């Protein structure tokens, strides 16, 4: 009867917000505990606040204390007996303090962190959540504060982070190796072929999606990726594919990024929001509801907008998103805020359905393209372009070539030795195992992460 | 070997901060040190600081005491925290808090082991009931702790591996040494032990009592790794605890130089009236050794350093290695003369030793990672030549090695296999698998 390693508390606090004694209470712009998060999970006092202020105050105390020792670097992680606390500076003056309780094994409890995400991975997940929050709200937390006001910022942070922490699993799950670099997770095919003669790699689909941004006004970027498989010609054709709250597969990822006009950091956030839509359809942020007329269109243009950064060779833009949904593909089309007026949306959607329906079968064939003692699982992460292409299988749910325990073990080794070599934001850190797993990590701007099996 | 990698302020890191310069830049110099060892009480008032004076470190230790007090009030003891390149590791031993602050890219396990060694030295000087009662506390132990912490900073393989070195004597000669060292048992000796320059030579043992490796490390870190045996060049009736043997038994140690590199004889007795008797030990030992000419053999074997890596393995590309037998819980290595050019000062050899030891430390962190069953770890630092290093952690032994960067994985894994074959070939010679009667 062990207790799962649920997170203890998570706090978003700006120290500069509260300077005087009576204004200390407004330092915590957000606070959440498991007791607080129980209601959010099931949907998806003075002494307590006294504990919260002491926690954030001693977090500030550690960063002030270690500022002199580290010569300008705050306390990244805190390792305790029953809480793997981390404190990440998401931006200048803004901090996320998240304490993750370890597995309590039986009230004398024995504490362990066999399957708890390593603090580098927890920091990566919190940074991903912060980037999603910035994607849906403003350009930065400081700008969001100085524009909206503290009450509005508190409300928006409360909603978004309650939803995220309700949906957040702090144990090892999915494919953390894709998640430890963050980055744009590409599909098995990776990307559509751009040049001529690569029609099997998706040259025609690439050309059509490239010319689409000029054919229709307001549209600046098209982001599409394969998530799942083609429709099953059976009774339940719906299959509830867009929800299921599951995990992205190793072959699931972006298949065509934008032409440009959008910074790669924002492209990472857009792809991550697209992954959230695939995992949490009808439940992700923004409440994406399928159009009753045609089920293809999700989160229609007829308001809701997301905040991105554009390429300098083309700046915050606040583009309006629309999510065209095919069964295996999730087209995210980012329109300008003012030019495609919603009054023409019912017609334009038809035009979209005119220009994206013939890109179902051919692009399905194109994405099927696939680019060594027993098995080789390599992870190529281009640092400059943030693209991540991983053949490493994800951790199975509670047939797959892996089992759960072997997946946990080898996968925990992978990002642990990545953290040892400072891979996270020649170096051939080859590592062998007793089970026959042969990791070869090399630094090329590629973070190559080959991993032979048996 | 590759020069000027990683840290760059270690040439003066062991140099103590002077007291002449004002306290501002004094604290700046203290915080600029790569490694810190601090011992504080339950109330957090400063007990011991490796580098700075107690008044200088009072504010820092007060801040960390407030942190630890809040965590103890929160029922969650702290195990350490990382700030980028620096790492703080705190170990909770009774009323005492031991904190190690490392900028040398060291894991939690190694810092915990070093703090545990410091705690073992404290427990050996002051018995556990007295340690609880003190909550003065470090009378005479401050210099020993400072020197042992300096040995940790320079890179101590014995504390890294939690094992000891050996003299590498022939099995026949070592058996003869043990036989002679036991023929004078005197029916009074509890733990017999003989060392030549920090390398264990021979051990005699009672039938029931067993000489635990923790007691060996405690003795060696008291005497040789700390170098506190120096200066007391004579008859030393040093009190002792040996918590592994018993945490309340206040045992006694006989230390005397074999000057009749510097061979030392360590004899453990439970009676304080036995020193004279143990005196009758030493002469009856020494003359016997001087009768056999063996003491000259020990002196010559200790005088020549670790065997040369080329002499150990002919035509090898390896520059250094570090073998360790787990069942024998003892280790060995090649000489460090090959690491540095033949004309080398103390600073160059010191930097080379620290750098090699940091390579071994990061490899040991790689192998000994909890929730990570890594058998062999290989790494290659660029050094814009290069450097390559492998660590093998089979249940039978543990090997670390260093080669130039232009070897490749297999080209030096073959050398790892060869040095394993050499070590198991001379397992009797390189290690003391047993002991006395």
């Amino acid at each position: 009867g062990i207790i799962p390693a649920q997170l203890g508390f998570l706090a978003i606090y700006n120290p500069a917000l509260g300077t005087t004694d009576e204004t200390l209470e407004d330092q915590i712009v957000y606070y959440a505990t498991a007791s607080t998060l129980s209601q959010a999970r099931r949907r998806h006092s003075k002494e307590e606040r006294h504990e919260r202020l002491r926690q954030i105050g001693l977090a500030q105390g550690m960063v002030e204390f270690a500022k002199s020792f580290s010569d300008g670097e705050p306390v990244d992680t805190i390792d305790t007996e029953k809480a793997r606390v981390i404190l990440v500076e998401v931006e200048e003056g803004w901090w996320i303090l998240a304490s993750i309780d370890l597995t309590r094994l039986p009230p004398a409890y024995e504490y362990s962190s066999r399957e708890v995400k390593p603090p580098s991975l927890l920091r990566a997940d919190l940074l991903r959540a912060y980037d999603l929050f910035l994607l849906h709200h403003g350009s930065s937390l400081s700008s969001l504060l100085a524009s909206q006001g503290r009450a509005q910022l508190v409300a928006s942070l409360t909603r978004f982070w309650d939803h995220f922490l309700a949906t957040w699993n702090v144990l090892l799950h999915g494919n953390p190796a894709c998640d430890v670099f963050g980055g744009i997770k590409l599909a098995a095919s990776g990307e559509l072929g751009i040049g001529v003669g690569e029609e099997e790699r998706g040259s025609g689909e690439r050309e059509v999606l490239e010319g689409l941004v000029e054919r229709v006004e307001g549209l600046v970027d098209v982001v599409v990726g394969r998530y799942g498989g083609p429709p099953s010609e059976k009774g339940p054709e719906e299959e509830q594919w867009l929800g299921l709250g599951g995990e992205v597969g190793e072959e699931d990822g972006a298949v065509f990024l934008g032409v440009g006009a959008l910074d790669r950091k924002s492209l990472r956030g857009v792809v991550q929001w697209m992954e959230e839509v695939y995992v949490w359809g009808e439940n992700a942020f923004g409440k994406p509801r399928r159009d009753l007329s045609t089920g293809h269109f999700l989160l229609g243009l007829s308001p809701k907008a997301i905040f991105v950064e554009l390429k300098p060779s083309y700046h915050t833009a606040r583009l309006r998103p629309v999510i065209y949904v095919s069964q295996p593909f999730i087209y995210i089309l980012l329109f300008s805020e003012i030019t495609p007026s919603p009054s023409t949306w019912p017609t334009l959607a038809e035009s979209l359905h005119a220009q994206l329906s013939p890109l179902q079968k051919p692009l399905l064939h194109s994405t099927s393209y696939r680019p060594t003692q027993h098995q080789i699982f390599d992870l190529v992460y281009d640092t400059e372009t943030l693209t991540l292409q991983s053949t490493i299988p994800n951790i199975p749910d509670p047939q797959s070539i892996w089992t759960r325990v072997e997946a946990l073990q080898t996968h925990a080794q992978i990002l642990a030795i990545l953290s040892s070599g400072r891979a996270i934001p020649e170096g051939e850190r080859t590592c062998k195992t007793a089970r026959g797993w042969w990791i070869v990590w090399t630094r090329v701007g590629h973070l190559r992460s080959v991993s032979s099996s048996h | 070997l590759g020069l000027g990698e990683g840290m760059e302020g270690f040439e003066r890191e062991l140099d103590n901060i002077p007291d002449t310069l004002p306290d501002d830049e004094r604290l700046a110099l203290w915080k600029g040190k790569l490694k810190h060892y601090l011992i504080l009480s339950s109330a957090g008032k400063p007990i011991w600081s490796r580098h700075g004076d107690l008044s200088l470190v009072n504010s820092t230790m007060g801040v960390v005491q407030t942190i630890i007090s809040f965590y103890e009030g929160a029922r969650n003891p702290l195990l350490g925290f990382t700030a980028g390149k620096v790492r703080f590791v705190i170990l909770i031993k009774g009323p005492l808090y031991f904190v190690a602050i490392s900028r040398l890219r060291e894991s939690d396990a190694q810092l915990r082991a070093q703090l545990e060694a410091l705690y073992m030295q404290i427990l050996s000087t002051l018995t556990l009931p007295i340690l609880t009662n003190i909550f003065g506390p470090l009378q005479g132990t401050e210099s020993l702790l400072a020197s042992l912490a300096d040995s940790f900073t320079k890179g101590s393989p014995s504390t890294l591996l939690s094992a000891l070195e050996c003299l590498r004597l022939r099995k026949s000669q070592r058996q003869a040494i043990t036989n002679i060292f036991l023929k004078s048992r005197c029916e009074e000796l509890l733990y017999g032990l003989l060392v030549a320059g920090g390398k264990l030579v021979s051990v005699i043992r009672p039938r029931k009592h067993s000489l635990h490796p923790s007691d060996l490390q405690l003795i060696f870190n008291m005497l040789f790794e700390s170098g506190g045996i120096k200066g007391n060049g004579g008859e030393n009736w040093i009190p002792l605890c040996l918590p592994a043997f018993n945490n309340t038994g206040y045992l006694y140690m006989y230390v005397s130089f074999l000057d009749d590199d510097l061979t030392a004889l360590i004899l453990i007795s439970p009676s304080r009236e036995a020193f004279y008797a143990l005196q009758s030990m030493r002469t009856r030992l020494v003359s016997q050794l001087l009768s056999t000419g063996y003491l000259s053999l020990i002196r010559s074997t200790a005088l020549s350093g670790r065997p040369s890596i080329t002499s150990i393995l002919p035509k090898t590309p390896l520059l250094h290695f570090l073998y360790k037998s787990r069942p024998n819980v003892q280790w060995c290595m090649s000489s460090l003369s090959s690491l540095t050019p033949p004309g080398a000062t103390a600073t160059e050899t010191l930097l080379a030793r620290r750098k090699l030891m940091s390579v071994y430390e990061e490899l040991h962190a790689a192998l000994h990672a909890r929730h990570a069953h890594l058998r062999v770890v290989y790494s290659t630092a660029d050094e814009k030549e290069g450097l390559a290093c492998l660590g093998w952690s089979t249940p039978a032994f543990e090997v670390y090695c260093v080669a130039p960067g232009c070897v490749g994985r297999a080209g030096m894994a073959r050398e790892v296999n060869r040095v394993v074959q050499w070590a198991r070939r001379e397992e009797e010679r390189l290690f003391i698998l047993g002991g006395g009667v």
